[PDB]
């Protein structure tokens, strides 16, 4: 996912 | 948290939010002559309609990214594990970007600043839901007449997202004290400023809700007439929090 790679 | 410790928060979550946005609030004030044209209104609204989403989806998820970034920083969220974190953003990103959107919007002529000027709603036309979008604009006008400070409008949106109701979070009295310290803070610094009148005036809850449900029915129309559109032209961020 996108969005677990922008939260860390 | 004690006095000092709240206005900490207070200050920190208004330092949090002036990093993570798009436009300083003083270019935008500064555009407010630049208005589209007739001619370019009209361009706008001839673009097919596939063209007009995939652009619109373009800018809804530079937004969303800033607000990501703005979530990040506030205290607690790093912390929460993966989940909690998704929950909170999937329930609230879009309502914090409808809620920042006001910082572009201009009451005086009821437009807004998009790609280099200043449009009404009928920019969008050719997105096919134009109730929605003059909802989303009647919004913004709403809270433009709340005329916030920037600790108002960066405690409000912190608010917007970290919210201990969301169904799914795994650790939600974690949330729970997060959300009490930023609404303290919140709370603490309108009686401090002698603004607590505002908290009667700010949207009803479901107001936010409801217009972030209306975008996702409309997608889901989209969706299904344009399929390959979506899979091949809109932004897996977007997708991810929205499809
Ligand atoms: C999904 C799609 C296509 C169709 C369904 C309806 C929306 C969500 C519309 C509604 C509001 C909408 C027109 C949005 C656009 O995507 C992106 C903008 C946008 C973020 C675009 C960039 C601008 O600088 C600004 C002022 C910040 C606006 C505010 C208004 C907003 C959110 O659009």
């Amino acid at each position: 996912k996108i969005l677990h790679r922008l939260l860390q | 948290a004690s006095l000092t410790e709240i206005e900490h928060l207070v200050q920190s979550v208004c330092k949090s939010y002036r990093e993570t946005c798009q436009l300083r609030l003083e270019d935008l004030l500064r555009q407010r002559s630049n208005i589209f044209s007739r001619e370019e209104v009209t361009g706008y609204q001839r673009k097919s309609m596939w063209e007009m989403w995939e652009r619109c989806a373009h800018h809804l998820t530079e937004a969303i990214q800033y607000v990501v970034e703005f979530a990040k920083r506030l205290s607690g969220f790093m912390e929460l594990c993966q989940n909690d974190q998704i929950v909170l953003l999937k329930a609230g990103a879009m309502e914090v970007v409808l809620v920042r959107m006001c910082r572009a919007y201009n009451a005086d002529n009821r437009t807004v600043f998009f790609e280099g000027k200043y449009g009404g709603m009928e920019l969008f036309r050719a997105l096919g839901c134009s109730e929605l979008i003059s909802s989303i604009f009647d919004f913004s006008h709403s809270l433009s007449a709340l005329h916030f400070s920037e600790d108002e409008i960066a405690l409000y949106t912190a608010l917007v997202l970290i919210n201990a109701h969301r169904p799914g979070l795994q650790e939600k009295r974690k949330v729970e004290q997060l959300q009490y310290n930023l609404e303290l803070a919140f709370h603490h610094h309108l009686c401090k400023t002698h603004r607590q009148s505002i908290l009667a005036k700010l949207p009803p809850k479901g107001k936010l809700r409801s217009l972030c449900s209306q975008h996702v029915e409309r997608l889901q129309i989209f969706q299904h007439l344009h399929p390959i559109v979506v899979q091949a032209a809109f932004p897996p961020l977007y997708k991810e929090l929205f499809s």
